C-alpha cells in the first residue's frame, strides 16, 4: 500500500530552516536521516543525516543525492543505485567512508 | 553538502 511517494523516509518538498530543525532535533538519536525532495538543486533529491560530537552538539551532514541522467541516483561516482530506497539501505549498513551508518529517519 | 570521501 506504500509508495516511494511516503517511505519511511520521505516527507516530501520542505523548507532549509525546517531540514536543520529536524534533525538538530535535540530529541534525535545520532544517525537518523531523512530523504526530501531537491530543495536548492535540480529536481533530484537530498539524504541529510545527523551526526553528534563532544565538540559542542550534534550537527547535521546533507549529502545531496545524485541522479543519473540515465535514470538512478548516486550520491557518489563510486555508489549507483535504481531506487532511492536502495540507495537508502547500502548507506544504512556500510558508511563507506561516510560519516556514520544511517540507522534511523527523521521523525 | 558533503562529498563522499
Amino acid at each position: 500500500m506504500d509508495s516511494i511517494q511516503a517511505e519511511e523516509w520521505y516527507f516530501g518538498k520542505i523548507t532549509r530552516r525546517e531540514s536543520e530543525r529536524l534533525l538538530l532535533n535535540a530529541e534525535n538519536p545520532r544517525g537518523t536521516f531523512l530523504v526530501r525532495e531537491s530543495e536548492t538543486t535540480k529536481g533530484a533529491y537530498c539524504l541529510s543525516v545527523s551526526d553528534f560530537d563532544n565538540a559542542k552538539g550534534l550537527n547535521v551532514k546533507h549529502y545531496k543525492i545524485r541522479k543519473l541522467d540515465s535514470g538512478g541516483f548516486y550520491i557518489t561516482s563510486r555508489t549507483q543505485f535504481n531506487s532511492l530506497q536502495q540507495l537508502v539501505a547500502y548507506y544504512s549498513k556500510h558508511a563507506d567512508g561516510l560519516c556514520h551508518r544511517l540507522t534511523t529517519v527523521c521523525p | 553538502y558533503e562529498e563522499i570521501e
